[PDB]
């Protein structure tokens, strides 16, 4: 009884978290797909060349 | 359902992202067939190393040919395709370990499948390891009570011993091992149950029975069901062994059950044939002996010096152990098969279950003539060691005598005495499922038989006499049972105490 | 398609680049290609007869039993562990 | 894009596609000039895929164009499938027109998770004495009828379809995997004339069919049962012969380039069985009660296919040829047959002790068989003589005339309740019928009819 | 058995001979011509015929290549045909180039970025890779719009990914796991 | 020079070396960086050698450099090996530091020539009734303890070590081949507590170790025994399981590219066994007395491995599962067991007649055993009834409690002498004990104690 | 308990619906390896409308 309630409750948090994570990744792709241009590559290719 | 908590849980993964560059070794998938993937280009891949595929799918490198790498998928393979990149992680197969796994159901890789949340373990360990060498071990001299008088009296199991449970289908092999796990809830021994190639509803029923008997909080359940990849079914016994070894190496005792090593051998045969390795004695790989010998040699007792060296002096003056109860299935009693022959040759003893005895109502169905324990009396408490000496060989001789004297005319007193006693011990060895007996309860039952008190009792009344006697001693003699149950000690005072109680019982009940 | 034959080794192929007809010039002599479990495979000996005796370095002798299209499979009439490729 | 046939060997076909357009495992493909369907089994490399034809390959040639459909074989599911007959690809084969489907589901799916499992123990009465006594069934559980050729499996199942439909009010799904086309016709007309047809979905892939059909028909029927279970219903899933799914896999295994295992079986035998068997289960959403017939090759129960099937079932009914030879039907073997429900905590002590008592008597009678054959019954002890007499009566009382077996002999069928079953065997074990003749127990339903038969 | 397992004896023999006689560039052209010539739709067919002898198929390929095959290269083709391996000619050239490159302490590095990078950046990546690998590096630069930003370097089996796409993928796996 | 790892499949590893620098057959190789050794089994050609790893392959990678050592696996020999525990490569596996070695010998050697063979027949007393009666041993000879799983091979070897090794004044070698790591630890502590360890060289290769180790540990232990023999000493060599050397060859045979023979064994079964067994011999220089335990797969003595082993032994002791299943220990079969020393010209007519007398009585009882179970004892002749009773008593007087078996039996251990053994069996054969009950001979050392047990 | 879960679920659902924008911009900022605010707030109000 009581343990099974917490088993269900945490499964609901994880089912919601799985949707929030997918949306956050999709959102991040669109932000980067507009914020990045030639002024950023000169700060990434140069960064990699030191690594 | 608390908000903002989820945000900080997600922020903890975003804040800790590996944003820096990494130098990796890589390959490309060439073919995808029956759970087997072939790759080109993995120059630094080690044997048994984990391979990372797109979408978090993982594989393991098993064939390191000169021009190609043969890998097996650790999950569903149907999503993989030709041209996908295969990457290399400089890590051997590892699984989580610790007391956080107790009371949980996990897959062969340690992922939770019970829906009771994440496992906050603080330690991982390699799935494939070599057992501790000769100089680090110690002899077996501590008992492991299964709760069954037929097993605990005639085929004793000690801490660090390996005892095979073997028979045909549907005769109580799982019932014997699950009752042995249930009896450890108060013993201080941690338990591990490994299910290989079983249906998920059968696994769920075993977990429900462990929970119904109060034993789940002391058990780790490792599941590799019938629909899972042959690689996960092949690896599950080693993952469970690694979870049990955590307690052994830290000066603690553990017990592990492999519900079907014959199903692990069938999963390994599949992988090997798909990798095109040449077959042996029954289409099984040449190294099917080494599959089980490498697993079963980890179950052992380690010396105080080994525990002291492993824990860097944090634990001292304590030995550690891992006891194993592997299960094997035979076809129509045929023990000549390649896998049963190999496993019977590795364990420290075996418990043979017979279908003819099971159909005849002897339900624990232990054939005393074929079953044997190589540790013997060293694995028993003082009271059971003295009260059970010679019972196994006496029953083996009674079975022969009963067949030899079956249609012959009336024999001498020596023959009647042996036959009448063997019939009573045969009826006494019968026990019900989910009903274990303590050292004192088994001791009263053994004492009443070997000291001659059952000679006046009818065969059809032995079960009723035992149940009534135990109920009597539990009421009129509770302080004596509590004294016998402290360490299973025996002396003239306890012997006389039991004698006086049994005499008073029969003279008044 | 078909796996590598015993004659398909780089030391032999490199010899045929120099002289196309390097073999058959000494039909009574051959070179050891591989050694395993008392069996020796040799390239050459184009005129060996079935059951004839073969002489190896160190006074060791063998017998020709497999006269295949590309090589000779011979069994040692004593200890084989001293024989080697080449 | 599209590919080209490069090789054809029996039911197996290799197709080459552009490197950027190679189809996925289990993806359905269609040949352009004949519309024959192919299912992808593996990717061989260099853009080449290996597939199994879902029809006849006679008349196909190398170089024909092949179209990839982008998805697995998809079949219609839901209420529109009830009272209709379909093939492996979900096409109607009853001449009644197109299926009024609302949606289609792919035939390949993962089994329900460990957390989705159901713990049901509710007893299901079959009305058959031997089954209700030693093999009690449960709602939402799995049953297997094991037996060699001509021992009683199709008759003993059709009697269960007739008896279980008395209490069940939901839907049923029937999957005909590699068996007689005449029996599919007989069953369809029987239900159509009885007006039972509007609550049953029928799928067929019989012995006349090529290997690809016989290999995937089981998945098509199960996909329809999973739709009804997932809708929250209680459904019955009947599989005409589950061994044919494994056998169709053996015919194709060497053509798929796999090395054979013991007695010529595919190396994937246990995995092919587990991938199908684990989907046939009850969940927290709805329940599937399933009955499957399991063929036993050359009467050998140790054969790899039957041996691998026992672990997937809750109740195992083992039919015997030795028992069928004596005249006893149903030809069930009490000593080899068993159920997970045969527990004191599930069925109560009275049933449990009656069943255990019957098994003890039959086991002891089996031990005396060689002595009785050589020395006769008269040499046995006074105790063994009484036990053998009761064993012979128990063995005959286990027989029962069925309502589907009436055509074979003429006798009317009998339905026996669990209460009447326990009372009859308990009385024979106690000795309440020691005076009645041994032939009075043969083919009589309830115990009171044995008393009336003894009057003649 | 892979074609690399089967072509190894021939490519290693051709390389050891070409190296010993200082003919590495002549054999690279000769094997490049044979590998190219054997892949032609008419020559591929001629090499598949069951009625022609090994010496006939070999002479036919030697007569077609002519000038490009010195006497040693012609002796090699008659050997490849005698062993019935003419289908391996494309693979034989490839392994020959790998032994040659490893001998010549040379590495061909493929490079990909979202859009074009300057010669100053290519020469900065080249000196870094040559200092790390201790080999001469030949950067085969190219562009791939699939990268949101940054660059990926592929020095044979070794890969260095500094792209924004690889970071988005690490986050997607970190959140799903 | 050095080579590179080119391929790894299980325990088998291929290494390539320059063509002018290929390592010899049986040559030892070392992997760079990783702590592993390889043994060349075959030279494959084109500079490649096939080898078996002498350690686990989990860390190994293709392309690791490997160094040729120019010789076979070489182990320490002589006085420095006494009182030490070692692995296959001769490394110390005890915490006692480096071995005080002065010489190293390669593990691969030719057997002594036909002209070097010894001819001694000096009888050796074991203190065990059955063995001293039907299986008399001799100094410098070969003894084999044949038996299946769980019948007493290690226990009988432990009793023989106690009754021979301790009392002996020469050097001993104990080799644990495919033994349980627990048995090796139990034996070490017994030798340590008994102060015997200074006379024994211990070599261990248990079941947890790779196939290359289990394939060569027998050659390591034998190389140490050969150094002592060639010095003119009398040596004892004990081998817990010689079957495991054959099995390691079966496990690796198929990956070494060898086609299987009958019962799946390696084609080289008889030569691999002959190359090892012909070195375990006594010569004109010095002597080796050896006791080997032989595992019998599934109790079938006709299996190719046990069947090929009998011809290499002077004394063959056979342990029976049917005797062990009756509580009788030691579980030795007097009819199948034998020794080359059982000759009146080697021992004496009195001993020989007693042994053949016991065998005659037990052989006749074997045909009557099956008769009595169906038609009863009362139907046999007056001479048969008496003989059957003596046979059942003889069968029990073969039993004896051992000092190493007190943990299993509970009772104390008994040592019995050759004359005591002869006198006891002659008494039962002549009828001097016909009045004693059958249970009085079960587990009682000499004949006197049987007369005393009858009074209890 | 199942009724309480159904009744409380909408209270967190509208809260995570508001947090998606913060999670997306913080995810993009880590991946970029530099501050993104000057090229992210106008992205949040224009892209969050589709989530
Ligand atoms: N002590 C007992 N007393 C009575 N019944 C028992 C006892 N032990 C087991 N049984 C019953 O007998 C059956 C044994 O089933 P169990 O699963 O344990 O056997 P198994 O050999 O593991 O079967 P399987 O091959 O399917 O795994 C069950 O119905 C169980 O309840
Ligand atoms: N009373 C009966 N008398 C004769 N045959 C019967 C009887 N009851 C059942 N049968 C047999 O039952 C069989 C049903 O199918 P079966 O042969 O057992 O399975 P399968 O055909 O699927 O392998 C029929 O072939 C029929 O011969
Ligand atoms: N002489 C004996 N006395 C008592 N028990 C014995 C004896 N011989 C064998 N056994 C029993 O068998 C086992 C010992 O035999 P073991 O040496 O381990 O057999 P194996 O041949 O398989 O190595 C123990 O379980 C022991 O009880
Ligand atoms: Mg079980
Ligand atoms: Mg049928
Ligand atoms: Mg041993």
């Amino acid at each position: 009884a009581q343990a099974e309630i917490e088993q269900e409750l945490n499964s609901v948090k994880d089912a919601l978290r799985a949707q929030v994570g997918a949306l956050a990744v999709t959102g991040a792709e669109k932000i980067l797909g507009a914020s990045i241009d030639a002024n950023a590559h000169e700060q990434l290719v140069s960064k990699l060349a030191a690594e | 359902l608390n908000p903002s908590e989820i945000s900080e849980i997600i922020k903890g993964r975003i804040e800790k992202l590996d944003v820096a560059s990494q130098a990796r070794n890589e390959g490309t998938i060439v073919s995808v067939s029956d759970g087997i993937v072939r790759i080109y280009g993995l120059a630094d891949v080690m044997y048994g190393e984990m391979i990372e595929f797109p979408g978090g799918v993982y594989g393991m490198a098993l064939n390191l040919e000169q021009d190609s790498v043969g890998a097996v998928v650790l999950g569903e393979y149907q999503g993989l395709a030709e041209g996908m990149n295969a990457k290399c992680t400089g890590r051997i197969l590892e699984v989580p370990v610790g007391p956080e796994l107790l009371g949980r159901v996990v897959d062969a890789l340690g992922n939770p499948i019970d829906g009771k949340g994440p496992i906050d373990a603080k330690a991982t360990d390699a799935v494939e390891k070599v057992a501790p060498g000769v100089i680090w071990r110690k002899s077996v001299d501590q008992p492991v009570q299964t709760g069954y008088k037929s097993v605990d009296a005639m085929i004793p199991v000690g801490r660090g011993q390996r005892e095979l449970i073997i028979g045909d289908r549907q005769i109580g092999k799982t019932a014997l091992a699950v009752d042995a796990i249930i009896n450890q809830k108060d013993s201080g021994i941690k338990c591990v149950y490994v299910a290989i190639g079983q249906k998920q509803s059968t696994i769920a029923n075993v977990v429900r029975k462990l929970e119904e008997n109060g034993a789940l909080a002391n058990t780790i359940v490792v599941a590799a069901s019938a629909s899972e990849s042959a690689a996960l079914q092949y690896l599950a016994p080693y993952s469970g062994c690694t979870m049990g070894e955590y307690f052994r190496d830290r000066g603690e005792d553990a017990l592990i059950v492999y519900d079907d090593l014959s199903k692990q051998a069938v999963a390994y045969r599949q992988i090997s044939l798909l990798l095109r390795r040449p077959p042996g004695r029954e289409a099984y790989p040449g190294d099917v002996f080494y599959l089980h010998s490498r697993l079963l040699e980890r179950a052992s007792r380690v010396s105080e010096e080994y525990v002291e060296k492993f824990t860097n002096g944090a634990v001292t003056g304590k030995t550690g152990s891992l006891t194993a109860l592997p299960i094997i299935e035979t076809q129509a009693g045929d023990v000549s098969a390649f896998v049963p022959t190999n496993v019977i040759s590795i364990t420290d003893g075996q418990i043979f279950l017979e279908s003819a005895m099971f159909n005849s109502g002897i339900r624990p169905a232990v054939n005393a003539g074929i079953s044997v324990s190589r540790v013997g009396g060293a694995a028993q408490t003082k009271i059971i060691k003295k009260l059970s000496g010679g019972i196994r060989t006496a029953l083996a001789q009674y079975r022969e005598l009963a067949a030899f004297a079956q249609f012959a005319s009336d024999l001498d007193e020596a023959t009647r005495k042996q036959l009448e006693h063997g019939q009573r011990v045969t009826e006494l060895m019968k026990q019900k499922q989910y009903a274990p007996m303590s050292i004192a309860e088994m001791s009263l039952s053994l004492y009443a038989a070997e000291r001659g008190f059952l000679q006046d009792v009818e065969i059809a009344k032995v079960g009723s006499f035992e149940q009534a006697l135990i109920s009597y001693f539990q009421r009129e003699h509770a302080a004596l049972l509590a004294k016998i149950n402290e360490k299973g000690d025996f002396n003239d005072e306890i012997d006389a105490g039991i004698k006086a109680g049994i005499e008073k019982f029969k003279a008044t009940q | 398609m078909q796996q590598l034959n015993p004659s398909e080794i780089s030391e032999i192929i490199k010899g045929r680049i120099e002289k196309l007809d390097v073999a058959s010039q000494a039909r009574n002599e051959g070179t050891i290609v591989s050694v395993s479990d008392g069996i020796v495979r040799i390239y050459g000996l184009a005129d060996v007869m079935y059951g004839e005796m073969i002489e190896f370095p160190g006074g060791v002798y063998g017998m020709a039993l497999n006269l295949e299209q590309d090589s000779v499979g011979a069994v040692v009439l004593g200890e084989y562990q001293g024989l080697a490729e080449g | 894009s599209s590919g080209r046939i490069v090789q054809i060997i029996g039911a197996v076909i290799d197709v080459e596609f552009p490197r950027d357009a190679v189809p996925s495992i289990y993806e359905a493909l269609k040949v352009q000039g004949v519309e024959t369907t192919l299912e992808v089994q593996q990717q061989l490399g260099d853009g080449v895929v290996r597939s199994i034809a879902m029809g006849s390959t006679e008349g196909l040639k190398r170089g024909l164009n092949v179209d990839s459909t982008g998805a697995a074989i998809s079949v219609p599911v839901g209420k529109a499938t009830l009272g209709r007959i379909m093939d492996v690809l979900g096409n109607p084969i009853d001449e009644a027109g197109p299926i009024g489907e609302e949606e289609r589901w792919g035939i390949h799916r993962e089994a329900p998770s460990y957390a989705d499992q159901a713990g049901g123990n509710e007893l299901l009465e079959t009305g058959i004495k031997v089954i209700d006594l030693v093999c009690p069934f449960a709602k939402g559980g799995k049953v297997g009828l094991f037996g060699g050729a001509g021992v009683g499996k199709t008759v003993n199942m059709m009697e269960l379809i007739r008896n279980i439909a008395i209490e069940h009010s939901g839907y049923s799904v029937f999957a005909g995997v590699g068996e007689r086309t005449r029996e599919g016709n007989d069953f369809y007309h029987e239900m159509k004339d009885s007006n039972v047809l509007d609550k049953v979905a029928l799928v067929y892939g019989q012995m006349n069919e090529p290997p690809g059909n016989r290999l995937r028909v089981a998945l098509t029927g199960l996909t329809m049962a999973e739709k009804f279970r997932d809708e929250g219903r209680d459904v019955l899933l009947f599989i005409d012969n589950i061994y044919r799914y494994t056998l169709a896999g053996t015919e194709v295994s060497a053509l798929l380039g796999r090395m054979p295992s013991a007695v010529g079986y595919q190396p994937t035998l246990a995995e092919e069985m587990g991938v199908l068997q684990e989907r046939i289960t009850s969940t927290k959403k709805g329940s599937i009660t399933s009955i499957q017939a399991v063929y036993v090759p050359a009467d050998d129960l140790t054969d790899p296919s039957p041996a691998t099937t026992f672990a997937h079932l809750d109740a195992t009914v083992v039919l015997s040829r030795d028992i069928a030879s004596l005249g006893i039907y149903p030809a069930v073997d009490p000593l080899d047959s068993t159920s997970r429900q045969l527990d004191p905590l599930v069925i109560g002590q009275d049933h449990y002790d009656t069943a255990r008592g019957v098994q003890y008597v039959l086991q002891r009678y089996k031990e005396l068989k060689d002595i009785i054959a050589i020395l006769g019954m008269d040499e046995l002890s006074e105790a063994d003589k009484l036990l053998v007499a009761r064993a012979r009566k128990i063995q005959r009382f286990l027989s029962q005339p069925f309502f589907v077996a009436e055509v074979f002999t003429g006798s009317p069928g009998k339905y026996v309740s669990l209460k009447d079953t326990i009372a009859g065997f308990k009385g024979i074990l106690n000795g309440d019928y020691d005076h009645l003749p041994e032939q009075a127990f043969y083919m009589v339903g309830g115990i009171e009819e044995a008393v009336e038969k003894a009057k003649k | 058995a892979e074609l690399t397992t089967l072509a190894r004896p021939y490519a290693k023999a051709a390389f050891e001979y070409a190296q010993a006689h200082q003919q590495l560039a002549d054999w690279s052209a000769a094997l490049g011509v044979l590998a190219a010539v054997s892949q032609d739709d008419t020559v591929r067919q001629l090499l598949k015929e069951p009625q022609l002898t090994s010496s006939a198929k070999a002479q036919s390929l030697i007569d077609v290549c002519g000038d490009k095959l010195n006497a040693p290269a012609q002796n090699f083709v008659r050997t490849v045909a005698e062993n019935k391996r003419l289908e391996l000619l494309p693979t034989i050239a490839e392994m020959y180039e790998q032994l040659k490159a490893e001998q010549e302490k040379s590495v061909e590095v493929e490079v990909t970025s979202a859009f074009t990078l300057s010669k100053e950046q290519q020469d900065k990546l080249a000196k870094a890779l040559s200092a790390r690998l201790s080999r001469e590096v030949r950067l085969h630069a190219s562009e791939d719009a699939s990268l949101i930003g940054g660059v990926i370097i592929r020095a044979g089996d070794l890969v260095i990914d500094g792209s924004v796409r690889g970071k988005l993928a690490k986050l997607a796996e970190a959140l799903k796991s």
